[PDB]
């Protein structure tokens, strides 16, 4: 039921594009030659681990490749490809930042990050211009711990609806319709509605939204805690308290 | 004196502390190793007696 | 020994030079030379927050190490004999390991409400900004004392319950409660470190 | 379990900082001016790298 | 040797004494130490007295060609931390060709009762920044060993003098907390790295 | 007004509150479990009756709990100097009634489950000295209790 | 008039006090519990008849309360700063006091039940030894009063 | 004038001076109790005549609630910082002194009673050695005495 | 308004973040080498087999040394006091995390090492927990990159 | 401004990288050295293959050598006060971490070279674990690379 | 003008160049005498070729003579606070560096000359060992004159 | 002016010279006492020859008082805390070194006394290392010297 989708083939959440071709190209190799390796004798126990893993390695190493695609990060150096979105003349000459060609190095180091008339994000992955920054840090975490949540909560819920079928299976309706049913309605009502809130916050805001101060970065992930006892203030959007 | 003045103290905050703690973490690397070399250990094997 | 003797000197002598300034300090009347209050109000708050940050994953992170080896050495020890055990116990590991992801979350909470100063007299600039800088450090002192004692009690009845399955291989499942008892007494600790930096503002 | 999956993202993180770091170390350093000093020597850090 | 000033229009109210007392504007360092301590006759005109208040105005006709005035401004208050009442140095005017420059003093603070002391009280940041504003002026002046009283003052003798010197300074202080942090850290490490041993005899 | 600083007596009350209380806790339950795991391998017929010593030291954290979360709720960044006092006193005293507590809960519950595991009909007896225990663990709570709102 | 921070005395007085009192009950109880642990692998009967050290450590504790809790009682925000002090030294004074005794109560008892259980004519020896101690700690309340409420 | 405040030297020695006894009669109590609750094995008859320590020791505790009770209840607003000095003192001498009698005092009965448990020609001769012990303690109480009154 | 002093912290934030994780390693490497020492006395064949501990004790090293770098090269003349004191806490929580991790790295590989020359089946279940905690350390490096710019 | 007493941190940096590396050279020669003195006496042909790890333990105090160097040219009066805090860095971070890199140098040597002496086919596997101890050594010269030049 | 103290820093430093090296040259030379005693016994005929650790704990204090003169004569009243600086640390560098050189030479020189009681061969590998601890000791000394000339 | 208390230092320099010595050459002479106690009872005949040690460790006490000597005749009110503070380094260093013969005299004489006990032909081996002792005090007093009329 798993291979793929299993915590096995999404082992790696360290593509980096290079990496995975080396993956790749040792386990394809290793393949190409398992003829001769098993009819050979064994090095070592290690090398038979290996070699009894070796499907699982070049799928893997597949998937790597396709985690480094997905994340731009070729040897931890970004690929661009049909484009980058962003600019600097947009956003300095409209934008009144302009004259900081020697001043810009001497007066506002590391200092320019602003959205004028931009967005737009890479059709396939992230731009490379968020490696060559600085900020790579925030952004980076905050998508990642994002992904972190939609990721954990979809194959969680997925794990337990298998038992579902499972138990359907072993008859047994007093723990279908009494044991179960509670458990994915708690997990849905405890984890869906983090996911929707962290999906709305993706979709219902802009560059030119943030509340007064100038990012907060998101401000919303963590302060709706899985208590959220009273006040909270900030985002308050109506039916938001009777829904929690 | 036409009145009782202060000591006419100095930068004391600098100077007092580096040299207390100089102080003091000479005389624990003093007293440490001649405690290590005090329990000396010879063997005291059957040579001994 | 000799440690232990040296660590007992340090404690004593520098504890007996404390009872004797204050008593000194006292004696002078030179009260208000011993002033508190300065001290808390000319240290920078933000040594406090970022200490409280420190302390708050590194004593997480210190005790789940504690658990996990007090409770591997004893796995592999008494798992020569019964190789099955290898693997099946490692459900009282991951507890352990667990309580150590209760810091760096919890680290990033508190982490989330830093903000820079751009001021230096403490005279009605401040007083909120006081208050939330020592809330935080607080708050990071409680999860990460709190984490790492129940990561070190955690750890050791997990070896208890190890060396227990050694002989008995059905009592693991009814053993099982102490040691979720202990990482819910982890669980109390973030929540009131939680609470404690829950209505803070920080600027 | 929610706070366990956090676990892999922590080595997401870690990997592509260390990856960052060992370019910026070895290969940042081995692509300078004076072409015939920067890449005679080029093989060696290449294959350290 | 030389006797403080004293401003004493019924009893002995403001004391102040120095040693080095020097002016310098835009840059040219004069000396008024025996102009202000050495001639018992001064232009203390505008001098106040309160029992909250103490304003001590030195004025000199012939400095820098007009009529120069330093204004020192004391204040007192009961602190309601130990109900007892404290006095804080509040600000130096500087008043020449109706132009009035300001200088704002630092930590200058003690107990109302006793008397406030220090080494240098300079706008020189080389010689302790103890004098410090904003705006930039051309006023630089020095005091070396000056010492104040304000309040509760008997005699013509100074009382008790809180020096402000100080044990520990706050940088002093952070910096010794961090380093026994380190410590701490860095001698469970030793000592837990001290307890391990090694094999005496091998299987065969 | 009000003095600056003074919060920072009331979050080190909440915190000893927390942190003594917590290891009184963890430390009586590692004991505990220690004990009892020790004996289940001669009897694992008494291992469900046996496991109110941890419930106990668990339950020592439950007061620390509520002693933290009362006066964290009502603390503010103006407190008057007075009511941070109290509560980090407050905060100080259960937590180091819950040491107590702790470590005579841990300590009791390992000898009484050793001598359960050889006599049974101690074990009656065992719950007895828990009660008194715990008699001391509550108490630190009500020289709180009254003392936090007054 | 008044300076403030005059109520941290008294506070951490009661705290101390009712802190201490419980160090002094948890030991002896400790104590009790495990010699009542060691001696009933043997005698059954006995355990039931040999409680009493963990009574005197309850009562202790009883002690320790009433004191911290007729300090808290009378603990005002116009503390004088003068009977901040004699509550502070009235507790101190209780709460070591209590904790000296729950200490010699815990170890007599330890002892004691031993002996008891080699010789079953030494249980009269407990119904006087034991209240020694304890009147020791009784002692403490009695300056503790005579220390708060003047 | 009531220079600085004395009421807290008179409070910390009326408190020393209590707990300090209490501590010493506690462990001359703990260290006869284990001796009569080892002698009490061979010879159960001697139990009786065999509890003068721990008599002695509740009179040393006697002695420092005595002059516990005296030294505080001079205690007043308005001294002159210098009966406090003798309070602290007095306080302090006769604590220490009884601390140190009831140490010497456990040591002794402990070594007596396992020497007649032998011998009975012993018994006697506790009451030689053991007197000096509380003679020491007097002698602090008098030094006490003409501290307090001063 | 640049305070003096402000590169202190970072300094010696990235120096204890170097020299923790250090020693760590150090300890890490010493514990795993005396065990792998003891244990090809019987079974050389399986020397290269569990080397692992070692260069595990090297990826903690190496996570110090990339911490170490990134808060180094962060560094300029003009801190202003905030960003120093975000080095000092994520260099100190690094240094004691990899501490941490190395204490447990070399105790478990020393244990597994000498269990899979005991038992050639033990290696595989050994890794799992091994590797568990090269993750606190790993846990440490994070909880500084977020505080690098947070 | 120049402040004064600023090449102090310098110079107490550079000393504190000497010591500290010359103690950790010193213990791994001291551990190497008593292990080949233990093992010679069997299986003497072979000390000169096993003279490998002082070396390396020597190679480490070489390291504090060059630091040191580092500083003497890079000392002056007129420093910042900024400069000097990270030379003390460099000079700490060096140190510290070449004692580490000595104390695992020295044990595992030590260890490593009496079960050579007891199995020669652990040697290979020798010129590997000693060298990343040296490894770790270096470490931290890197990081006071970085931080002596910046 | 120029603190009066700093002189107490430089001769300080005299100081520390002279005991610490001497003390661990005295370690050494007491530990090597132990040697000679459990070695004469044996064969004491070779008495003369094991005096090599003594006298390089001779060296060791001539190191230290010759720095500490040196930073005696270059002392003077008239120092500006840094060249006193740069002296103290000159002078608890080599002396602690000689310290370490002298605890290495003691360990090593037992260790071997134990060894040697049977087996001549080590006596050339002692050399060689002997060499670095010394050579180690030389390093000290290095930093030293790099300090004087600078 | 002159600043006071500079005939603090010098004189707590003479003291702590004085003292130093004193204390190293009764641990010599202790532990070389010892020695010959340990062989008397071996060759009584050959005692004379063994009591080399003694006198050597005996002689520190006259470097300590031509110390103390011309320390004292430089001792006077009008010293400018300069002559003070190398009066006191001297001292401290003198004794020191002192000290430092001293164990290293006693040690050796211990344990070569009882091989020389065991074995005569050590006899002359005997004075070698204790002339180099010797000669380590006499570094101590040749510094002092340049440390005394500087
Ligand atoms: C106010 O202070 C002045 C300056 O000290 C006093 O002038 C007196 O001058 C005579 C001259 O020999 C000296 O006794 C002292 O310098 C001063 N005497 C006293 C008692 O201070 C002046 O007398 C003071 N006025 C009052 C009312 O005290
Ligand atoms: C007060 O200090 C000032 C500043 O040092 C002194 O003025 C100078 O002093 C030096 C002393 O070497 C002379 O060479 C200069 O000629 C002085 N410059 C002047 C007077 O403009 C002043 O002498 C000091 N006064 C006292 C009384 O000590
Ligand atoms: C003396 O103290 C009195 C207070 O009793 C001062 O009166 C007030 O001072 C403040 C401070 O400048 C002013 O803002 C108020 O306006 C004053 N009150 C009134 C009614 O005017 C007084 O200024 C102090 N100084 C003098 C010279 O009297
Ligand atoms: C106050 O104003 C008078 C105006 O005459 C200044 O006197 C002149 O100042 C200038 C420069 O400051 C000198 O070049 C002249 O020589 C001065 N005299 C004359 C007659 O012009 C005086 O300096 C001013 N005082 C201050 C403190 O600024």
């Amino acid at each position: 039921y798993t291979v793929i989708t299993f915590p096995f083939l999404f082992a790696v959440m360290f593509g980096d594009f290079g990496h995975g071709i080396l993956m790749t190209l040792f386990a394809v190799w290793m393949v190409l030659r398992e003829s001769r390796i098993l009819s050979q004798k064994n090095e070592n126990e290690m090398f038979s681990m290996v070699f009894s893993g070796r499907y699982i390695i070049l799928l893997m190493g597949l998937f790597s490749i396709y985690t480094g695609l997905i994340y731009n990060d070729c040897f931890s150096k970004s690929l661009n490809i049909f484009g980058s979105s962003w600019s600097v003349r947009p956003m300095f000459t409209i934008g009144n930042w302009t004259e900081e060609t020697l001043l810009g190095s001497s007066v506002l180091q590391l200092n320019p990050a602003i959205p004028g008339v931009f967005g737009g994000p890479y059709p396939f992955g992230i731009d490379p211009i968020w490696n060559i920054a600085t900020n790579k840090l925030t952004f980076l975490n905050s998508f990642k711990m994002k992904m972190s949540v939609i990721l954990g909560i979809i194959h969680m819920l997925f794990g337990v609806s298998l038992s579902l079928f499972n138990h359907i299976y072993f008859k047994k309706p007093l723990n279908i319709y009494f044991g179960f049913i509670p458990e994915i309605i708690f997990m849905s009502s405890l984890f869906g509605y983090l996911v929707i809130l962290i999906f709305y916050k993706w979709t219902a805001y802009d560059a030119h939204s943030s509340r007064n101060a100038p990012s907060l970065l998101i401000h919303f992930i963590n302060m709706f805690l899985f208590s959220y006892p009273e006040s909270g203030n900030a985002m308050l959007y109506s039916g938001q308290k009777g829904i929690q | 004196p036409y009145n009782l003045a202060y000591k006419y103290n100095l930068e004391y905050s600098v100077v007092f502390n580096l040299v207390l703690w100089i102080m003091t973490g000479l005389a624990l690397a003093v007293i440490i190793t001649s405690y290590n070399i005090w329990n000396m250990d010879p063997g005291y094997d059957s040579i001994i007696y | 020994t000799g440690l232990e003797l040296l660590y007992l000197g340090i404690f004593v002598a520098f504890w007996a030079c404390m009872i004797v300034v204050g008593i000194c300090y006292t004696i002078f009347d030179l009260g208000f030379r011993f002033d508190v209050a300065w001290f808390l109000t000319e240290t920078s708050p933000f040594m406090w927050s970022n200490l409280g940050i420190g302390l708050a994953i590194s004593l997480s992170v210190v005790g789940a190490a504690w658990g996990i080896y007090i409770t591997g050495s004893s796995i592999i020890g008494g798992g020569v004999k019964a190789p099955r055990i290898k693997t099946k116990n490692l459900v009282s590991i991951i507890f352990c390991e667990a309580v150590a992801i209760y810091g760096i979350i919890m680290a990033i909470v508190i982490s989330n409400m830093a903000e820079p100063f751009s001021a230096t007299d403490p005279k009605a600039i401040g007083h909120r900004n006081y208050h939330a800088g020592y809330s935080m450090f607080g708050a990071g002192l409680t999860v990460g004392l709190s984490n790492l004692f129940c990561g070190v009690c955690v750890g050791i009845v997990g070896s208890g319950a190890a060396l227990a399955d050694a002989q008995n291989p059905s009592l693991f499942v009814k053993i099982l409660i102490v040691e979720i008892f202990g990482s819910a007494i982890g669980l109390f600790g973030v929540i009131v470190a939680i609470l404690q930096t829950s209505r803070v503002k920080m600027g | 379990n929610t706070a366990s999956y956090l676990r892999l993202w922590a080595l997401s993180l870690a990997h592509a900082q260390l990856s960052e770091v060992l370019w910026t170390m070895v290969i940042h350093i081995g692509l300078h001016v004076r072409s015939l000093a920067g890449g005679l020597g080029l093989f060696f850090i290449f294959a350290a790298f | 040797i030389h006797p403080p000033v004293s401003y004493n229009d019924t009893a002995p109210r403001i004391l102040f004494w120095a040693q080095n007392f020097s002016v310098a504007y835009k840059d040219e360092w004069k000396d008024l130490t025996s102009l202000t301590f050495g001639v018992e006759n001064l232009n203390l005109t505008g001098s106040f007295w309160n029992d909250s208040f103490a304003m001590l105005s030195l004025t000199y006709e012939p400095l820098f060609g007009a009529t120069v005035t330093f204004k020192f401004i004391l204040a007192s208050r009961f602190y309601p931390v130990s109900a007892r009442y404290w006095f804080t140095m509040e600000r130096l005017e500087i008043h020449s060709n109706g132009s009035v420059a300001h200088f704002n003093v630092s930590q200058v603070t003690g107990p109302s009762i006793y008397s406030f002391h220090c080494e240098y009280v300079s706008s020189l940041s080389k010689k302790g920044s103890l004098l410090v504003t904003n705006v930039p002026s051309l006023w630089q002046m020095t005091l070396h060993n000056f010492q104040i009283q304000a309040f509760n003052v008997t005699g013509e003798q100074f009382s008790y003098a809180s020096d402000c010197a100080g044990f520990f300074s706050p940088g002093i202080w952070m910096g010794l907390l961090t380093t026994l942090f380190m410590l701490f850290i860095f001698t469970y490490g030793l000592h837990m790295i001290l307890s391990l041993k090694t094999m005496d005899r091998f299987d065969d | 007004n009000n003095p600056e600083y003074s919060s920072f007596f009331g979050v080190m009350g909440a915190s000893s509150a927390m942190v003594f209380s917590a290891m009184g806790a963890a430390y009586g339950t590692a004991k505990s479990g220690t004990g009892i795991a020790a004996m289940s391998v001669m009897r694992p017929e008494l291992i469900m009756k046996s496991i109110i010593p941890v419930v106990m030291a668990g339950i020592i954290a439950i007061y620390g709990l509520v002693v933290a979360v009362l006066i964290a709720n009502s603390l503010t960044d103006g407190i008057t100097l007075y009511r941070s006092f109290l509560q980090l006193g407050a905060g100080l005293s259960v937590g180091l009634s819950g040491l107590a507590a702790g470590f005579a809960i841990g300590i009791v519950g390992d000898a009484g489950v050793r001598g359960t595991a050889q006599q049974p009909r101690l074990f009656v007896g065992m719950i007895l000295i828990l009660i008194f225990a715990e008699v001391l663990g509550l108490y630190g709570l009500i020289v709180a209790l009254i003392l936090s709102t007054k």
